[PDB]
């Protein structure tokens, strides 16, 4: 159990990325957090939604209106355009998102796993079907709602006017196809980051990813095999040390010179 | 394990 502390050695790093086969990218939120007098963890959860579906119904049509009008950044698209590139060498390139904003997608991502769902899809609370979702407004009575400052006033919208199901006999509540904290990940999406974990012979963290569980074991699952690990991201973090490289700065800034 | 949290 020596001292193990990263590298930063950028032309080591290249050196295996030249050579790589299969790269897995994991990212996060750098693309809680506050909205109102809450953290976002907490209205992310189940119990919120039971208990007020109109408060969490408020911060998700927010969050929608926010991330449908962002444009991906440079490490959006330099993971994209490594994976075109590298795909027409042979070589794979993964990503897989605990982000939910659908940027990597619309950066051009081919080869993406979204792990906690997509602010982009609802899912009925009655009969379970998911569908797309980008509507603006998702429905009438969010017009003009979500509004962030501390102070700002519920909507309490009656949960009728909430978004509700359009399947024939159904008109059931809507909620975002979000995984909320203390539910479970979908257990395919799970067996398929396992294989792609398993098989990857270089794997990214990025953004980071490294304080919401399961995905926070995925990179330290891939370097406990002996696989090397590079974690992009402005500060150091728990899963650190467990790692072979640790490149400090903006994404925006280290992703696009790592991944030329 | 499977079950998102912080
Ligand atoms: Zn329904």
């Amino acid at each position: 159990s020596f001292t193990a502390r990263p590298s930063s050695s950028m032309a080591d790093f290249r050196k295996f990325f030249a050579k790589a086969k299969h790269i897995v990218i994991i990212s996060g939120a750098g693309v809680g957090g506050y909205w109102r007098k809450w953290q976002a963890q907490d209205l992310a959860t189940p119990l919120a939604f039971a208990h007020n579906p109109s408060r969490v119904w408020e911060f998700y049509h927010y969050r929608r209106e926010v991330m449908g009008s962002k444009e991906p950044n440079a490490g959006h698209r330099a993971i994209a355009e490594c994976e075109t590139r590298l795909g027409k060498q042979g070589r794979r390139v993964v990503v897989i998102t605990q982000n939910i904003d659908e940027l990597h997608r619309k950066a051009g991502t081919k080869n993406l796993l979204e792990i906690h769902g997509s602010l982009f899809k609802t899912r009925c609370t009655s009969c379970g079907v998911v569908a797309e979702n980008y509507k603006s407004p998702i429905c009438p009575a969010l017009s003009g709602k979500g509004a962030p400052e501390p102070g700002t006033q519920d909507a309490s919208i009656p949960v009728e006017k909430l978004p509700r199901c359009e399947e024939a006999g159904c008109g059931g509540l809507l909620r975002p196809h979000v995984v909320w904290f203390g539910e479970n990940l979908d257990p395919a999406i799970l067996e398929e980051v396992d294989r792609e974990l398993a098989h990857c012979d270089l794997c990214l963290v990025v953004g980071t990813s490294s304080v919401v569980y399961p995905a926070a074991m995925f990179a330290p699952q891939v370097a406990a095999r002996g696989v090397p690990v590079a974690e992009f991201n402005t500060e150091t973090t728990p899963a650190t040390n467990r790692f072979r490289f640790h490149f400090q700065g903006p994404c925006g800034t280290t992703l696009p010179e790592a991944l030329a | 394990t499977a079950r998102k949290s912080t």
